[PDB]
């Protein structure tokens, strides 16, 4: 069965069709890279609301809420992207938060050499998570582990306690629901440092483009880059 | 801060 803790995490998940329709409208309302900056900016709004909605997170005071989000926003962006490929993804395509399916080689061209490399690394993680049978229960657990980081507080006791209970619930779930997949718990946690390295490289690239004058007006994205 | 504005709403 599913631990009750994970059932509460699943309740915080955004309504996927409504998020798609909303970001779709925003983009329909400029380089392709510039359009993706807009798409990421809108995704960050959805991420902030997700955490704001969230059990546990909504108990922290604003100052603590800001630190956690400033520390993991890009990691959550990449993790969300990766899981989106795991579920809705196909070979040689990229699925966007707007619901669009684009050919990888086309969007990789538009992304340039550097970004294509990071996108390709992420696709490697997609393939590994698929072979591990990564599912939605495990996904929401990783999202909260990324959000409630210990490497970041007025209430470190809450953060530490959330981290320990989510870890225990994820171990219980993977052991009980994928017992033939040996060490699935550890194999999932291994990907968090990998995703974080990708997100650090992504931030440095976007920060470079911003200083270079290539990132159009996106106040939330830019503010998080300056955090 | 826009982020702080979002969290205070
Ligand atoms: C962090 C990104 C990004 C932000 C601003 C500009 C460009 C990318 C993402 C993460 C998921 C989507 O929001 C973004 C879209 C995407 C892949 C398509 C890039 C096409 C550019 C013309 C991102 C991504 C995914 C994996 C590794 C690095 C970036």
């Amino acid at each position: 069965s599913i631990p009750h803790l994970i059932l509460e995490l699943l309740k915080c998940e955004p309504d996927e069709p409504q998020v798609q329709a909303k970001i779709m409208a925003y983009l329909q309302q400029l380089s392709t890279f510039g359009l993706m900056c807009k798409m990421a900016d809108q995704t960050l709004f959805s991420i902030v609301e997700w955490a704001r909605s969230s059990i546990f997170f909504r108990e922290l005071k604003v100052d603590d809420q800001m630190k956690l989000l400033q520390n993991c926003w890009s990691e959550l962006l990449i993790l969300d992207h990766i899981y989106r490929q795991v579920v809705h993804g196909k070979e040689g395509s990229i699925f966007l938060v707007t619901g669009q399916q684009v050919d990888y080689s086309i969007i990789a061209s538009q992304a340039g050499a550097t970004l294509n490399n990071l996108m390709s690394h992420a696709q490697e993680l997609v393939a590994k998570l698929r072979s591990l049978q990564f599912d939605q229960r495990e996904f929401v657990c990783l999202k909260f582990l990324v959000l409630f980081s210990l490497d970041v507080l007025e209430n470190f006791q809450l953060v530490e306690g959330v981290q320990e209970q989510v870890n225990a619930a994820l171990l219980d779930y993977t052991m009980c629901n994928y017992p033939q997949q040996t060490e699935k718990f550890g194999q999932l946690l291994l990907r968090l440092p990998e995703i974080r390295a990708i997100s650090m490289q992504a931030e440095e690239y976007l920060y470079y483009k911003h200083l270079n004058g290539d990132v159009p007006y996106n106040n939330l994205l830019i503010e998080m880059l300056h955090a | 801060s826009l982020l702080k504005k979002l969290l205070l709403a």
